[PDB]
C-alpha cells in the first residue's frame, strides 16, 4: 505494499510482502 | 492560462462543509454545499506548501481545460483558507460531487470482490471515452487506476486526479518521466527507471485500463501478492496477464488481450479500442445504470 515509494513514483496502491 | 496561487481568495461567505467523506496522504475531501444556492460539491482540502505546488498548478490547469467533458468530475473553483501565523494556510479544491465514491470501494463492498461483466464494459466505455478526450488534446493521464475513477448516485463515471498529468504540444510528441503506481504502469514506462533513452506515449493509459480491467474481474491488480519492487521486475518479463477464469465471454478476453499487448508500439491506439465489440456493443445501457445503482444502494 500500500505505502511502499520507490523514488518517483505514487505509493504502491496495492501491496507489499 | 496557468493559475497564480496568490490571486486565490478565502471562501468565507461561499462554500461551507457538511461532512468528511474522505482521508488520505493527500489531505481530506468533504461534502459541501454553496451558501448561497445549495449545490452540492466535493472540497478536498490540503494545505499549502511549495514543495508541492508544481502538482496543485498542473492539476488546476489540467481541470481548467479539460474537466467540462462529462465522464471528468468537473472543477468549480478554488479558494485558499488562511489561518493565524502559526498555522498553515489550506487550499480548497471545489468539485462536482461523486456520490457513490470509487470504482476500487465498489469492488471492496461487493460479494466475491468481482463485477458483473456487463458493469465492467460500461464503466470501461466511460473511462475510453475520457481517455479519448483526453488523448486527442494531447493529454497523457498516466495513473489510471480504480481509485481514480469514481461514481456519481446515477452510476455516472468520471475522471480524478490529474496532478502527475502530461500536456505534450505535438501529436506524436513522446515523455520518459518515470512516473505513476506500480501495479498498473506500463511495461514501456517502467522501462524508463534503467533506460535513459525510453519513451512512452499515450498508449501507456490504455495498459492501465486493461489492469483496471481486471482490478474489476478478479478483486485486484495482477502480481497483487507480490512486493512492489518484485512487481516492476516481473511486469517487463512476464508474459501479458490474462483473466484467470474461463466463464468470461470470449469478447471479454479479446479486449483485455487488445489493451494488455506488451509491445507499445503494436497496442491498438485508443479509436480502435473504442471500436472492440466488448465496448461498442452495450443496447442495454439503461438496465445496466440501474443495476448499478441499485447495487451501490444495496452495498451500504
Amino acid at each position: 505494499s500500500w505505502g511502499f515509494i520507490y523514488k518517483t513514483l505514487k505509493s504502491s496502491g496495492s501491496c507489499s510482502c | 492560462d496557468e493559475i497564480d496561487l496568490s490571486a486565490l481568495r478565502d471562501p468565507a461567505g461561499i462554500f461551507e462543509l457538511v461532512e468528511l467523506v474522505g482521508n488520505g496522504t493527500y489531505g481530506q475531501v468533504y461534502k459541501g454545499r454553496h451558501v448561497k444556492t445549495g449545490q452540492l460539491a466535493a472540497i478536498k482540502v490540503m494545505d499549502v506548501t511549495g514543495d508541492e505546488e508544481e502538482e496543485i498548478k498542473q492539476e488546476i490547469n489540467m481541470l481548467k481545460k479539460y474537466s467540462h467533458h462529462r465522464n471528468i468530475a468537473t472543477y468549480y473553483g478554488a479558494f485558499i483558507k488562511k489561518n493565524p501565523p502559526g498555522m498553515d494556510d489550506q487550499l480548497w479544491l471545489v468539485m462536482e460531487f461523486c456520490g457513490a465514491g470509487s470504482v476500487t470501494d465498489l469492488i471492496k463492498n461487493t460479494k466475491g470482490n468481482t463485477l458483473k461483466e456487463e458493469w465492467i464494459a460500461y464503466i470501461c466505455r466511460e473511462i475510453l471515452r475520457g481517455l479519448s478526450h483526453l488523448h486527442q488534446h494531447k493529454v497523457i493521464h498516466r495513473d489510471i487506476k480504480g481509485q481514480n475513477v469514481l461514481l456519481t448516485e446515477n452510476a455516472e463515471v468520471k475522471l480524478v486526479d490529474f496532478g502527475v498529468s502530461a500536456q505534450l504540444d505535438r501529436t506524436v510528441g513522446r515523455r520518459n518521466t518515470f512516473i505513476g503506481t506500480p501495479y498498473w504502469m506500463a511495461p514501456e514506462v517502467i522501462a524508463c527507471d534503467e533506460n535513459p533513452d525510453a519513451t512512452y506515449d499515450f498508449k501507456s493509459d490504455l495498459w492501465s485500463l486493461g489492469i483496471t480491467a481486471i482490478e474489476m474481474a478478479e478483486g485486484a491488480p495482477p502480481l497483487c501478492d507480490m512486493h512492489p519492487m518484485r512487481a516492476l521486475f516481473l511486469i517487463p518479463r512476464n508474459p501479458a496477464p490474462r483473466l484467470k477464469s474461463k466463464k468470461w465471454s470470449k469478447k471479454f478476453q479479446s479486449f483485455i488481450e487488445s489493451c494488455l499487448v506488451k509491445n507499445h508500439s503494436q497496442r491498438p491506439a485508443t479509436e480502435q479500442l473504442m471500436k472492440h465489440p466488448f465496448i461498442r456493443d452495450q443496447p442495454n445501457e439503461r438496465q445496466v445504470r440501474i443495476q448499478l445503482k441499485d447495487h451501490i444502494d444495496r452495498t451500504k
